[PDB]
């Protein structure tokens, strides 16, 4: 069923899992037309599929050309979504596919359960988390690759960089987790945080600074003040 | 006109003939029910007065044998049973029919309720759904469970309705996931109606049995087997235009027959509001529409 707080520990165990993120496939922007008409302009997006335990994130760049000469685009969009993640797993060992995909948005549940009829030992799962992975393309390298595509094209990541050589997939997630919804509340302020100490740099092969054990806890006290700070100076309190 | 006799009533019972009923008291004289139509099939249920649980009854038609009903004590209910013997059968009605101990299946002219409601419904059918080969009629109550039901438990006690399952491999053709999902007209069309049922009166008379077994014994199963043959059409953009006709008329009648107060349970509101206000046929059903605006408003 649903993955809520109560059984949030099954994220770490040893069944493979994958988190399926939809937001940032159909993006757009909003503009007006010479009649003073508003259309819409597709920009390039992205599926945004996590492994939680090991890191690994299967950003399937979605080229805006997919969207052309068809309607009703964000129905579409998770129609693709669930064609996307289907053709990963069938394209994955046997040993590597999921025993579960977590879907961020319900709105996912039925167009990935189609698309995964031919796999019914896979579990399809909502959740009850509010998870930020919308901020995703606040990550500068991966909304450089997202917006440079030419053509589909799938790219892999490591979410974590090397965090789990010295911590536990738990304590990763709860890192990450922070970061993005620090990013997502207040890019501008997070993306400070990260980068006012020029002396910390990001690896070539790396998406996050290469922050000491020490370094990480203060960046992660600054995020969780300007997380309270933003949910202050935006309901007043 | 044909007589379905009644050996004796021993126990206290509400008898449904079709869309009637009437009461009997215990080891009251009566002895069956006279002029049944010729030509359709029907039913025959029993509610017992001391226990309303099961509702049970017998789908038969009367071109088919001369069948009777007697209570049996050690399985406690009223059971049909078929007289081979034609002339103990004609000596056994006209002395019942002269001492005047029989209902009259109490038909007004005007009416053709009963046979719009079954205009699709065949014997032969009914049979290949409850399956009792030994019988020519087809027991069927409150609690049996259909072979959908029983994959998600006896067998022979199941009702065989033809299944159907929008999340399947048979409704979802490999590559045109979104397509079948969002039109069902490839499941309707090709798998269902020329694949499986052959033609649109096999496909009706399911529909209209499973109605009947919903609304008479309040058979669950069967609610859900209705709803699933509605919803398969309405959420088909590509419907002969004669099937979508046919269909306004079929759930007029049922709606129109159904008990004011059995709307709660024998109705489910997400289908009827997909239906008839957000499916491709939301507006091919006129009469249907009508009817449940104007007795149900309130589940819409
Ligand atoms: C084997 C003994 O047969 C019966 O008792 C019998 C058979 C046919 C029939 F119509 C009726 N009846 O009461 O309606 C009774």
């Amino acid at each position: 069923g649903a993955m809520n707080s109560s059984n949030y520990a099954e994220l770490f165990n040893n069944d493979i899992k994958l988190f399926v993120d939809d937001t940032n496939v159909y993006r757009v922007t909003v503009h007006k037309t010479f009649e003073g008409n508003v259309a819409t302009k597709a920009i390039n997006g992205c599926i945004f599929t996590l492994n939680p335990k090991t890191g690994h994130l299967f950003l399937k760049i979605i080229h805006t050309s997919v969207w052309a000469g068809q309607k009703r685009l964000s129905q579409l969009a998770k129609w693709k979504t669930a064609e996307e993640v289907s053709a990963l797993v069938r394209s994955l060992p046997k040993e590597e596919q999921p025993k579960q995909i977590i879907v961020t948005r319900k709105a996912m549940l039925d167009p990935l359960e189609v698309h995964m009829l031919d796999f019914p030992n896979i579990a399809i799962r909502p959740t009850e988390l509010r998870l930020p992975f919308s901020a995703a393309m606040s990550i500068d390298k991966l909304s450089d690759v997202v917006m440079k595509a030419t053509e589909p094209q799938m790219v892999l990541f490591n979410i974590y960089d090397d965090w789990l050589d010295r911590i536990s997939s738990y304590t990763a997630f709860s890192r990450l987790t922070l970061l993005l919804r620090a990013l997502k509340t207040n890019e501008e302020s997070a993306k400070m945080i990260l980068l006012s100490d020029p002396t910390i740099t990001i690896k070539s092969y790396h998406l996050w600074p290469s922050f000491t054990d020490e370094q990480w806890i203060t960046i992660e006290s600054q995020m969780r003040d300007l997380i309270l700070t933003e949910y202050g100076r935006k309901y007043n309190v | 006109m044909n007589t379905v006799p009644f050996t004796s009533a021993p126990i206290e019972v509400t008898i449904g003939i079709d869309q009637y009923s009437f009461n009997v008291k215990e080891n009251q004289p009566f002895h069956g029910i006279k002029d049944i139509p010729i030509g359709h099939v029907h039913v025959i249920h029993f509610q017992h007065a001391d226990n309303s649980s099961m509702r049970y009854g017998y789908w038969f038609d009367c071109r088919m044998g001369n069948f009777y009903i007697q209570y049996d004590p050690k399985d406690g209910l009223y059971k049909m049973m078929e007289e081979r013997d034609g002339a103990k059968f004609e000596n056994i009605v006209h002395n019942f029919k002269e001492r005047q101990m029989m209902v009259s299946y109490p038909k007004i002219d005007e009416d053709d309720t009963w046979y719009n409601l079954t205009e699709f419904v065949q014997m032969d059918k009914i049979r290949k759904i409850v399956r009792k080969d030994e019988n020519q009629f087809s027991y069927v109550d409150s609690s049996m469970t259909t072979v959908q039901e029983n994959e998600l438990s006896d067998p022979a006690h199941s009702l065989n309705y033809t299944v159907i399952n929008f999340k399947s491999r048979e409704a979802i053709r490999p590559g045109h996931e979104m397509e079948d999902f969002l039109d069902k007209s490839y499941y309707l069309n090709t798998v269902m109606l020329q694949g499986i049922f052959k033609n649109s009166s096999n496909y009706f008379g399911e529909l209209q049995f499973a109605f009947l077994n919903a609304m008479f014994f309040g058979n669950y199963g069967s609610s859900l087997q209705w709803h699933a043959m509605i919803e398969l059409i309405c959420s088909s953009a590509t419907v002969p235009k004669h099937m979508l006709d046919k269909l306004d008329e079929i759930l007029y009648y049922q709606i129109k027959t159904l008990p004011e107060q059995y709307s709660d349970i024998l109705l489910n509101e997400r289908v009827w509001n997909i239906c008839l206000y957000s499916s491709f046929q939301k507006n091919s059903l006129h009469n249907t529409e009508k009817i449940m605006e104007n007795k149900y408003p309130e589940l819409l």
